[PDB]
């Protein structure tokens, strides 16, 4: 990571703290390296964390320092999804090739399997991708998480 | 080698977790172990001794005893391994013993529902078991049929969601003798769908925060059951009028409004209430939750200075009537009736008791009994915002306007009377149905139905009520009876599968001709009506002319000589009952006094004003109560016809009213005449599960992607390819001319698969949007902070 960027880091690292310490309780983490542009899955931080426990997970704490040796680690990654499959997953459920599928059942599926969502995750994310019909396009949706 | 369980959750859960004994697994040995008669246990363990053509000897393998049946009086007994049993289709031995058994353990356990095929059973607990919270209800929210244990919140979610899948409104009807538990159940599904489908201002047990709507849509039912809820010789707080509530759904899946279809209110005993009964609940709350102040306003004298309230003052065990007040007080409000909107349905409550003290003792002079007191009257008028004199007159002297004629009469003391009361008594129902409108004016593509009618009951006065009632259960079932055995073999036969049709003979459209039918063979309602317009005639002169067209009905019954009384019997599904014919004609008309009708209709209260504002129909010299009902009833079971069932059988567990308690040939019967049995033959039998050739190779293509070759193919020869490339076994599945017809859980895997098929990917993507999600609300504080 030049210093050109790691200088930035700083920027974003430091503003992540509610009090002042300078420090990321080991639960930012997560939005932290995704803030920074990073996609890492939930395990993918937890690895990296030497997998605490909830509990600990609201009381440790990080410093840029100590932070950024795992910015990269993260970086650094085997693989990522991508239209071709991350659609190919999606037009599973949609009931009749129409290209769409039900706000609801997409709604659904995103917080029933895997790294299971919230109620209000989703709700913000496929919010105003539904018509009339409350129909999503995947085919969008999954564009507008990804180019976005 | 499970997880433990809490206390609690063995409430709702099975104790598995224990050794693997073999005690019971060397026992099987005595193979010859069955089920057999038992005057005290329905039937009891025994293992066989001798087998003597159509007798067998057996050992009681509980007294030790040695008795011999005949070799068809025992029962085939299932395995250890089926102890405690979710679903009854499960157990490989099907009988009135072991379905019996399995409840009968689960009951003692604390577990009450139970699953049978495709509806479910719920013994009465009577006693509060911990199984209803919020807590609770995250566990179901959107867990599977099988991800967890039968409960309410379970058909609840499984409904609401089948709903939003193939997109087909549904219905929950609870049935179940009267007592079983019908309304409880019912506001547990809105309990639940309450919370799990709402819509949130964003953001233990009871504890949360609902949306403004969902506030209400569950203080509604409180109210209702005020001013329509009463205790009975069979349940302290019954509900003494059907319900079938509608709740309606945006396309995200969202709780948007809701409807109540208030039925036969049997507001008669709002005058006179049977042995160890009491009236609507509101009343006895009222002469007790009445302020000192507005206590007077509406001259509210205290308890038995009342002649409407017969046995006095009775009490109901576990409920305070004192707080009871507030609690529906507080709902009202919740619900919307503005501060004094109250205040004045309350006074037409007084005004519904005091017009009862009102006397008119016979006159030797003129025989036109009188007015010897105003007090009385005296104040009736006032909370109906009317006049005394003119009340008075026009309830004793009737200057009413016969045919082409003004004319001017005086009834008896008698006819004083029956009016002054079928005056009150219909002056409640004029209440309630507004209430209900009130109430439904803020409750107000898809929509969820929940039924909860009045159940099966039979006291000692068999009135009219009681024969509509009990007509609307022997109704309700025949309704599952078709859609159970009838129509799911009608479908076998057009899509055209391998399939012969089975008789579970299930029918009582019988006993509802005898009641139902019009022209042609005459229903008992049928006479009643015409025979109810002709001078000449007497609930009497009915029942004999009753005999006379029914008379040998497979389904009718004369009384015990006591046609005095005038009485007769009718063999509906839950059993015989004998009707009492009196006073029946004028039941089914319904008449009163026009004179004090209009008079209030411009009366200076507006409530009372309003309340009466629609008198049109007053009776002074249209429609028939039966027909007027029987008409609606026929819009009901038109719905229902077009929506999707979802049947939660009800079962009373004792009469005693005692919780622990479990009469067994009681829930024998039951499970009888309710067709439990054989609803669950046919889950096995047949094939209650099929889907369309396109969704299935739509669905799990995914299972197999090389199957199909790449070009077009035939809906049906192109998923029977994928059929093959799963090698299922040729006796789940049955394929037909438009679907495939599945055995049950043949789908649930086959989904379960396709859902692990897709789970990493699901994953992945989870992440991205964690991601997107992420950076996104994260360079939002960044704008309030550059703001
Ligand atoms: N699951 C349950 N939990 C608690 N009490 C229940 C339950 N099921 C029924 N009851 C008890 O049974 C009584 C009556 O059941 P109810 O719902 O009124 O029957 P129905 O509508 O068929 O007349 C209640 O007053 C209550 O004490
Ligand atoms: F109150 Al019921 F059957 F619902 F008697
Ligand atoms: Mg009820």
């Amino acid at each position: 990571f030049s210093e050109e960027q790691t200088a930035e880091f700083k920027e974003a690292f430091q503003l992540f703290d509610r009090t002042g310490d300078g420090k990321i309780l080991y639960s930012q983490c997560g939005d932290v390296m995704r803030a920074l542009g990073q996609n890492p899955t939930n395990a993918e931080v937890m690895k990296v964390l030497g997998n605490p426990k909830s509990d600990e997970m609201n009381l440790k704490t990080l410093k840029f320092e100590q932070f950024l040796p795992m910015m990269q680690t993260i970086a650094k990654n085997k693989d990522q999804g991508c239209f071709e499959d991350y659609v190919e997953g999606l037009r599973v459920f949609d009931k009749e090739g129409n290209g769409t599928v039900m706000g609801a059942e997409i709604r659904h599926v995103l917080v029933t399997l895997g790294e299971k969502m919230t109620e209000e995750e989703v709700e913000q994310l496929v919010a105003g991708h539904e018509d009339s019909n409350g129909c999503i396009n995947y085919e969008e949706l999954v564009r507008m998480v990804l180019s976005g | 080698a499970q997880k433990p369980l809490s206390d609690d959750e063995k409430f709702l859960f099975v104790d598995k977790n224990f050794v693997n004994n073999p005690l019971a697994q060397a026992d099987w040995s005595a193979k010859k172990l069955v089920w057999v008669p038992s005057e005290k246990h329905g039937f009891e363990a025994a293992s066989i001794k001798e087998e003597k053509g159509d007798e067998v000897t057996v050992e009681l393998q509980e007294n030790g005893k040695k008795v011999t049946l005949s070799k068809d009086d025992i029962q085939k007994m299932n395995p250890p391994k089926f102890s405690k049993v979710e679903d009854m289709a499960e157990l490989t031995c099907l009988n009135e013993a072991s379905v019996l058994h399995n409840l009968r353990e689960r009951y003692f356990s604390g577990l009450i529902y139970t699953y049978s095929g495709l509806f479910c059973v719920v013994i009465n607990p009577y006693k509060q078991l911990p199984i209803y919270s919020e807590k609770i209800i995250d566990m179901y929210k959107g867990k599977k049929r099988h991800e967890m244990p039968p409960h309410i919140y379970a058909i609840a979610d499984t409904a609401y969601r089948s709903m939003l899948q193939d997109r087909e409104d549904q219905s929950i009807l609870c049935t179940g003798e009267s007592g079983a538990g019908k309304t409880e159940n019912t506001k547990k599904v809105i309990q639940y769908l309450a919370v799990v489908a709402s819509s949130h201002k964003g953001k233990q047990g009871p504890s949360f925060s609902y949306g403004e709507l969902e506030k209400q849509l569950l203080q509604a039912n409180p109210i209702l059951e005020a001013f329509g809820n009463a205790k009975t010789v069979k349940n302290d707080n019954s509900s003494r009028f059907g319900k079938f509530i509608r709740i309606n759904f945006d396309v995200t899946g969202y709780i948007v409004g809701a409807n109540i279809e208030t039925y036969l209110l049997e507001k008669s005993r709002a005058i006179r209430q049977a042995k160890d009964e009491r009236t609507f609940h509101i009343f006895y709350y009222l002469i007790a939750g009445a302020s000192e102040q507005m206590r007077n306003d509406l001259l509210l004298e205290g308890f038995n200075n009342y002649t409407f309230l017969s046995n006095g003052h009775v009490p109901i065990p576990a409920q305070q009537d004192d707080e009871m007040f507030q609690e529906t007080l507080e709902a009202m409000t919740i619900m919307g009736f503005t501060e004094e909107e109250q205040t004045s349905i309350l006074r037409v409550v007084s005004s519904v008791l005091q017009l009862g003290n009102i006397v008119f003792k016979k006159e030797r002079n003129t025989d036109q009994a009188s007015m010897p007191d105003n007090t009385a009257a005296q104040k009736v008028c006032h909370l109906m915002g009317i006049n005394v004199t003119d009340f008075t007159r026009s309830i004793l002297t009737p200057r009413i306007k016969v045919g082409r004629d003004v004319v001017q009469k005086a009834q008896t003391k008698e006819q004083a009377d029956f009016a002054i009361e079928a005056l009150a008594k219909a002056k409640f129902e004029r209440l309630f149905r507004w209430i209900l409108t009130r109430v439904n004016k803020a409750l107000d593509a898809s929509f969820l139905g929940i039924l909860d009618i009045a159940g099966f009951e039979i006291f000692e006065i068999n009135s009219f009520e009681q024969l509509c009632i009990n007509y609307t259960n022997e109704k309700l079932q025949q309704l599952f009876n078709h859609t159970m055995f009838i129509l799911e073999q009608e479908e076998y036969q057009r899509e055209g599968i391998e399939w012969n049709f089975i008789d579970f003979g299930l029918d009582l459209q019988p006993c509802i001709e005898l009641i139902e039918r019009p022209t042609n063979p005459p229903g008992v309602l049928a006479l009643l009506d015409e025979e109810c317009w002709f001078p000449k005639a007497t609930d009497t002169s009915f029942v004999e002319k009753l005999i006379q067209e029914q008379g040998n009905h497979a389904k009718f019954q004369k009384s015990k000589q006591l046609k005095d009384k005038t009485e007769f019997c009718i063999l509906h599904y839950a059993g015989k009952v004998t009707y009492n014919a009196s006073a029946w004609l004028t039941k089914n008309m319904d008449p009163l006094n026009d004179n004090v009708t209009s008079l209030l209709n411009q009366s200076s209260d507006k409530f009372v004003a309003d309340l009466w504002k629609d008198v049109d129909r007053i009776v002074g010299l249209f429609r028939t109560v039966g027909q007027l009902y029987k008409e609606q009833l026929t819009k009901l079971m038109t719905t229902l016809r077009n929506t999707n069932p979802n049947f939660v059988r009800c079962i009373i567990p004792n009469h005693e009213k005692r919780a622990g308690k479990l009469d067994a040939h009681l829930v024998l019967e039951q499970l009888r005449c309710n067709g439990v049995l054989e609803g669950i033959r046919i889950c096995r039998q047949g094939f209650p599960n099929r889907i369309v050739f396109q969704e299935f190779r739509q669905r799990y293509e995914i299972l197999a992607a090389n199957a199909i070759p790449k070009g077009f193919m035939d809906g049906k020869q192109a998923c029977i390819l994928m059929i093959k490339a799963l090698e299922l076994d040729p006796n789940l599945y049955r394929i037909g001319q438009s679907k495939i017809f599945f055995r049950t859980g043949v789908l649930a895997h086959l989904e379960e698969e396709r859902d692990l098929k897709i789970t990493d990917v699901i994953i992945a993507f989870q992440a991205q949007c964690r991601g997107y999600l992420a950076r996104k609300a994260f360079a939002k504080r960044q704008q309030q902070l550059g703001s």
